């Protein structure tokens, strides 16, 4: 039965503590990464 | 003594004007060798490649490579302008040679009297 006010989105811990989470940006990049190490030296790092 | 060569090359009607312009613009714009080492911000990358190419010393020769493919065969004041002239009269002869090429082309040899394109007729609203 739907409680008519609660929206939820939390986790109950082992000590009855409500835990809530944020979204996180991934470390793996969908475009390759450009870098300049020293001048006239360039780096193009990608992942699969 | 250069009036012999300069009357060989052009008329004596715009001649000492050419001489005084070449003299003062050669003594004004004289350029030495200034610096550019890598022990001392960024331009456009198309020019920055050449700039940080020229920053290092191993890309330059120890002595000057003299030119080989012979140019300026109509105007052979270069035959003395290679190494008989190295001080102020070298750049003086270079400037008057450019002036002779401009006046035989039949166009203005100076750059100061090439007057500016005044751009504040496009940006003078309100």
């Amino acid at each position: 039965y739907l409680v008519p006010n609660v929206i939820g989105g939390v986790f109950i811990n082992k000590q009855s503590v409500e835990k809530v989470g944020i979204n996180l940006v991934e470390k793996i990049t969908t475009w390759p990464k450009f870098r300049v190490v020293k001048p006239n030296s360039f780096t193009f790092s990608f992942s699969s | 003594d250069i009036r012999e060569l300069l009357s060989q090359y052009v008329d004596d009607a715009n001649l000492e004007d050419l001489i005084e312009w070449a003299m003062e613009k050669s003594s004004k714009y004289y350029i030495k060798n200034i610096g550019n080492t890598k022990s001392n911000t960024k331009f456009e990358s198309k020019n920055n490649i050449g700039i940080e190419y020229s920053k290092d010393s191993r890309n330059k020769l120890s002595y000057r490579n003299k030119p080989s493919i012979a140019t300026n065969l109509e105007y052979k004041t270069l035959c003395d302008m290679i190494k008989g002239t190295s001080g102020t009269e070298k750049e003086f002869l270079r400037y008057l040679l450019f002036g002779i090429k401009c006046i035989k082309k039949g166009v203005e040899y100076n750059i100061d009297k090439i007057k500016d394109v005044s751009y504040n007729d496009y940006f003078n609203v309100l």
